[PDB]
RNA sequence: GCGGAUUUAGCUCAGUUGGGAGAGCGCCAGACUGAAGAUCUGGAGGUCCUGUGUUCGAUCCACAGAAUUCGCACC
RNA sequence: GCGGAUUUAGCUCAGUUGGGAGAGCGCCAGACUGAAGAUCUGGAGGUCCUGUGUUCGAUCCACAGAAUUCGCACCA
RNA sequence: GGUUCUCCCCGAAAGCUAUUUAGGUAGCGCCUCGUGAAUUCAUCUCCGGGGGUAGAGCACUGUUUCGGCAAGGGGGUCAUC
RNA sequence: GUUUAUUAAAAACACAGCACUGUGCAAACACGAAAGUGGACGUAUACGGUGUGACGCCUGCCCGGUGCCGGAAGGUUAAUUGAUGGGGUUAGCGCAAGCGAAGCUCUUGAUCGAAGCCCCGGUAAACGGCGGCCGUAACUAUAACGGUCCUAAGGUAGCGA
RNA sequence: UUGAGCCUUGAUGUGUAGGAUAGGUGGGAGGCUUUGAAGUGUGGACGCCAGUCUGCAUGGAGCCGACCUUGAAAUACCACCCUUUAAUGUUUGAUGUUCUAACGUUGACCCGUAAUCCGGGUUGCGGACAGUGUCUGGUGGGUAGUUUGACUGGGGCGGUCUCCUCCUAAAGAGUAACGGAGGAGCACGAAGGUUGGCUAAUCCUGGUCGGACAUCAGGAGGUUAGUGCAAUGGCAUAAGCCAGCUUGACUGCGAGCGUGACGGCGCGAGCAGGUGCGAAAGCAGGUCAUAGUGAUCCGGUGGUUCUGAAUGGAAGGGCCAUC
């Protein structure tokens, strides 16, 4: 965002529901390691696969 | 994607016109091309697409059929392209002539469990130029099988650079560019790499398209 | 008073993840010289300022203290 | 990260038939010398950048990643 | 910079936040004037305990000094600092 | 000398040579919008920069820095020139969802590219500049003699307030 | 002479088996045959030897192919496929190299003209030069400009409004000074949870691999302990703990309000949907919290049943993302 040791964004949108959102992820420690369940949606918590696909 | 539905039915009724159906002297036949750029060993962009076109033409596919005693009665009913029996397997145990006829001009070679010689008898024949037998169901009630069987065709590809299958033929270019394009999904179902493009083009029983696209 | 360098080999001084202590030079040996330096090849040479804490481990860092020392404050 | 190239010894780098993986300087040891340097010769020398796929066989062919690196995006 | 005739009660205008403030600025009053209203509001006697202004101690942590010894530590001597 | 009448009355200095420097010539300067008039009725020994400090000697040296510029072996990466990729706008092809061509156009930082300047070459008048600790003379201590520190570096061409 | 395209003209190959001089990518199993059309047979002449040339047959017989053999791999019959690059045609450009009706004539002859401007033609010169108009580059204080906080025991320094704790300053609140101590320019691939778990040291004595130490079984039972950079405070039916199971930290309204000056900052009876957490009682909006951003105006940008001066597409706006 402008910075390198830096807090930054990341497009996070839905295993289903096509629905984005962001607040945190950081380059300074190693990367391959997340995706959730939830939902945007509220219905059902099932597969989410972050900005990241893990 | 590779390609979509109108770009192939635009590109389909060219195929069909006389500027690329020359006529030697039956009703014949069109087929959808593959080239790739950078296709290579490694496996990831390799192919085995055993598609029943989604709107039959008008010439049916070379299905051999190996059934048991009790459906036999039907198999007799479905119309298949050849037979021989589970039986009489036993038989062709070295006669090379009768296996290399099959494999060169039959397609497909239906296959009851019981029939396991046939994993035996066929394959250094018909394996070479790519063409594959397979587990027939035991039913009398056999007819879709065979039916889905006598209008496929299959993206042969193994290590070499394209593919080109039969998809229509002289008198319907709209219906079979939805066969045109279910082999393209075929492809890019197995093959997600999308760039190795060449190009795509279709093509009679002679001159190819070079598709719009 | 605040901020800073600094008390790391005879000599000039480098050095730090934060776990080895360095080099031009000087000494000494090995020999070449009757001898010594050069030039040589090997060995060696430390108040790491002190205390404390972090810490695997402090020469280092932070904190507290000595003591030199530098600029500005002073008119 | 866009795309390309590059990464093989301490460093510069050969590595394109896929079959033995190495030269140069320098390091080392002998010869030479009175000692070194220089000349001469032998000897040393690796996360083949990473790790799988393909292969009978991989530095080599494919790809995902990284660092070195050239130009480069930019009206949040 | 300076109230160009008179009169009477409310009426310190003259301050909290500040302010790339320097007698300059946003709302504002403890103001009046026009609507509106309730025990609304203040001191007392009372209810009920948090405060720490005092004060007081030696409790802590920091220690006065004087006794009495607390494997603490000094001076002397044999001794190998 | 009568000079900046107006602070000093020169204790300002206007000289004047010259290495270099501006221009091989519609020459430099351009006041004026159009002059081509100064310089010219004239040539780079005429005329202009920036100065000069009698005269005559004398201008050591020293290029780290910064001037002055001048160049081209080659990198930073602009007008200039435009590989392309992505679109727009749209025929053809689609019962639809939508694909999708010329032409026209939007948008590349394609690839050159040195003003500067890394650079390369020269500058004594271009900018200013002369380092410290450890050991010292048949006496104090003078400070010749000393090993060096990648430190840019210690008073030098004098006469001594 | 040199850039970009295009086959008019070319040409970069020997190893064996296959009666035989085999790039590929691929379909399938047949392909030609009007006699002046096809091979198939056999001489003869060339040589940059990998090229071709010229004669004469026979010829509705069948011959080339999965079909029979061989091998690393077929070849009959069509599709598909041109580039590293030459020769020259056919599109077409551009630096040098120049000649010279541009041009400039502030050079001369001739000429109107007893003429400094000026008229004009021959000549003589150089040369597409000049010219200026934008864009890129710095070059220097040659017009014009500002005198930009305030804090002032009068100024030059050192320190602060910031957003922050403890002093200092007279309790609801505050009131510095070139004053006294110390400060934020941020923090998770978990420092994420809902159950469940408690008892640790130091030192005394034990004992493989010591020579302070590190899991240990017991002293005494001491409420003699710990703090990853900073700090002050937590306070123990432990949050410090840490192994299993595994990451709600809902989309939407809210009586009631705590309140202020437009932002804002705080939360909650109760109602919806069904939301995930649970045996059951039942709980609740995430790193230990204190320190972390935009006056807002302009920007940009991604989505849409929100619109859009007669419309219809639609600029531009709305919604809210995204900064």
């Amino acid at each position: 965002a402008k910075g390198i040791r830096e807090k930054i964004k990341l497009v996070s949108s839905a295993g289903t529901g096509h629905f984005y959102t962001t607040t945190k992820n950081k380059r300074t420690k190693p990367e391959k390691l997340e995706l959730k369940k939830f939902d945007p949606v509220v219905r059902q918590h099932v597969i989410y696969k972050e900005a990241k696909i893990k | 994607m590779l390609a979509d539905k109108e770009s192939l039915i635009e590109a389909l009724k060219l195929a069909l016109s006389t500027e690329y159906n020359v006529k030697r002297n039956f009703t014949q036949s069109v087929e959808i091309i593959l080239t790739f750029k950078g296709i290579d060993k490694k496996g990831d962009l390799k192919l085995r697409e055993i598609v029943p076109l989604p709107k039959q033409p008008s010439k049916a596919k070379r299905v051999l059929v190996v059934p048991s005693s009790e459906q036999l009665e039907y198999a007799k009913k479905a119309s298949p392209k050849v037979v021989i029996t589970r039986e009489e397997l036993q038989k062709l145990q070295g006669q090379k002539r009768p296996v290399k006829k099959l494999a060169r001009q039959n397609e497909w070679f239906l296959i009851n469990q019981e029939s396991a010689l046939a994993g035996r008898i066929l394959g250094p024949a018909l394996g070479p130029r790519g063409k594959f037998p397979t587990p027939l169901p035991n039913t009398a009630d056999i007819s879709e099988y065979i039916n889905r069987f006598k209008r496929s065709v299959l993206v042969k590809t193994k290590d070499q650079p394209q593919v080109q299958v039969f998809i229509g033929t002289e008198d319907k270019p709209e219906d079979l560019a939805e066969n045109a394009i279910a082999v393209l999904n075929a492809i890019e179902n197995k093959a997600k790499v999308e760039t190795n493009l060449r190009n795509i083009y279709v093509k009679t029983t002679g001159k190819a398209v070079k598709v719009k696209r």
